[PDB]
């Protein structure tokens, strides 16, 4: 929350004359606060509009460098603290499965749209079931792989 | 006639030769460079479907 202003002289403002000049660059975002609005905004000062020309090569000093590493790409970490991940997540994705069976058989022969009025919560599928699956397969598929390079590239 | 191509000796009782004994020599425990194909072929078609 920053902001830059500039006084109107009292005079000015009596006579027809208004505060500036108008091209088509004048009008975006710059919607003035109601909180501003209450003091004297445009009756005493006008806002200007802002902002940050950062040139080249304080960007790289930024981008390529407040996150970074190196070794901590080739680690392994393969004690319990993997296995017992994977046997809470399969485990309470048991549950998962049971629910979205019950929360199906229904089979009425209703339609739909009477589904989305019962429809608020914990639908399921969609609500549930496939982060599960897709925090799984990330997990494991990385640690295969990265196993399987450090068997190669050391002896 | 099958001692000069084929194994053991021709009538010894005591045959000498080469030998028909085959081991598998599967100790190496890399085949990682496949397996690794493959493991990279799943995070494929993981993707690329939009």
């Amino acid at each position: 929350v920053i902001d830059a202003f500039r006084l109107i002289n009292a005079n000015m403002m009596v006579l027809g004359h208004e505060p500036r000049q108008t091209t088509s660059n004048l009008g975006h975002l710059n919607k003035p606060s109601i909180q501003a609005l209450i003091h004297g905004l445009n009756r005493h000062y006008y806002s200007i509009t802002i902002n940050y020309r950062k040139n080249e090569l304080e960007q790289k000093m930024l981008l390529n460098l407040h996150k970074k590493s190196w070794m901590e790409g080739l680690t392994l970490q393969d004690y319990s603290e993997h296995c017992k991940h994977n046997e809470s997540v399969v485990k309470e994705m048991l549950e998962l499965a049971k629910n979205y069976n019950k929360a199906v058989e229904e089979e009425d022969k209703m339609t739909p749209e009477q589904l989305a009025i019962k429809n608020v919560g914990k639908q399921d599928p969609k609500r549930h079931l496939e982060e599960h699956v897709d925090v799984l397969m990330t997990s494991n598929i990385v640690q295969c792989l990265a196993a399987m390079l450090d068997t190669v590239v050391f002896k | 006639d099958y001692a000069k191509k084929r194994g053991w000796v021709l009538g010894p009782n005591n045959y000498y030769s080469f030998a028909s004994q085959q081991q598998k020599p599967e100790d190496t425990t890399i085949p990682s460079t496949e397996l690794a194909k493959q493991v990279i072929e799943y995070a494929r078609q993981l993707e690329m479907i939009v």
